[PDB]
């Protein structure tokens, strides 16, 4: 169950000891930028942005695979060299989350152009996250894929603090009806302030964890939403009648 | 909420609720009387009263005649 900030763990950590946490890619890849150099760690990439990095790739793809490869790289020369492309061919692609499942995902529009980097996914409204790939097509439904996610979040938040603990549920049971599409379309912008209601009001950012998918999912296929919920009245209200 | 309350089956906005209340029927109600709704000539009058009044007398006449 984590604690807040402040304090921090370098100023009290681990038995109330100085304590720095650190990732492992992040601490393996020290000795060899000690032994091969600050400089030639600094030639590749862009401005802030420099180095390589492991990049996991799933979903629909050909040729799914953990690569080393160099940082800033477009999405399309990354996944289509390296990886095959998308099963279908690139366009049958549907989105793409870039960053592992807290970031929020991009369209085809968006991922066409766009290269993998921290300042650029960001300006996307993005993230590069732990630049982990996964690939959906058209045949793909994107709504259960979010809920799917929705319900490892809920599964998976502590409960720690109200709003996260409370919320978790609530987003779930909003997007398997909206996955039914017995849900109406003022509860779209409903899904959206209750988004903005757990978003930074937590004690851990888990809670932004969980908002930011469906966020994005909203803000790049309400289309899709909005499609489902009418159609949903074609198997539902001829009953009704 | 109030959806449970007056929304149907299949419902796809709110927007969509049917109201049923107490409402005057189409074209309104008919139009009614507001202000106050309202003899014998005194000639006439005067004239019934003199003749049976005269006759009257005559008979008051005929009758002291006969007495
Ligand atoms: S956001 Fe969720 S997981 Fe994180 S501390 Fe709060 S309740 Fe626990």
């Amino acid at each position: 169950k984590p604690r807040l900030k402040p304090p921090f763990p370098a100023g009290v950590g681990l038995y109330g000891c100085p304590t720095t946490v650190t990732n492992v890619e992040t601490v393996a890849v020290s000795p060899t930028i000690l032994r091969r150099g600050p400089e030639w760690f600094s030639s590749f990439g862009r401005k802030n942005n420099a180095g390589t990095k492991l990049f996991c790739i799933s979903g629909h793809v050909n040729r799914p695979v953990t690569v080393e490869e160099e940082m800033s790289i477009p999405l399309k020369e990354l996944i289509e060299r390296h990886a095959g492309g998308v099963r279908g061919g690139w366009d049958n692609l549907l989105a793409i989350i870039p960053g592992g499942s807290s970031v929020p995902l991009l369209p085809k529009k968006i991922c066409d152009g766009v290269l993998m980097d921290f300042d650029a996914l960001k300006e996307a409204q993005s993230g590069l996250g732990t630049a982990a790939v996964i690939v959906m097509d058209k045949s793909t439904d994107v709504i259960d894929a979010i809920a799917r996610l929705s319900y490892f979040y809920k599964h998976e938040s502590c409960g720690q603090c109200t709003p996260c603990r409370e919320g978790t549920g609530w987003l779930y049971d909003i997007m398997t009806r909206m996955k039914k599409g017995d849900a109406r379309l003022e509860e779209i912008d409903m899904l959206w302030e209750i988004t903005k209601q757990i978003e930074g009001h937590t004690i851990c950012a888990l809670g932004d964890a969980a908002a930011w998918p469906v966020q994005g999912l909203i803000r790049h296929f309400r289309g899709e939403m909005e499609e489902r919920i009418k159609s949903a009245g074609g198997k539902k209200k001829l009953a009704a009648t | 909420t109030e959806v449970l309350k007056r929304g149907f089956p299949g419902m796809k906005s709110v927007k969509d609720m049917p109201i049923v209340q107490d409402a005057p029927p189409p074209g309104g109600f008919p139009t009614i009387r507001i202000e106050r709704r309202l003899g014998p000539t005194g000639v006439a009058i005067f004239a019934g009263l003199a003749a049976i009044m005269g006759y009257g007398f005559y008979k008051l006449h005929e009758q002291r005649q006969e007495k």
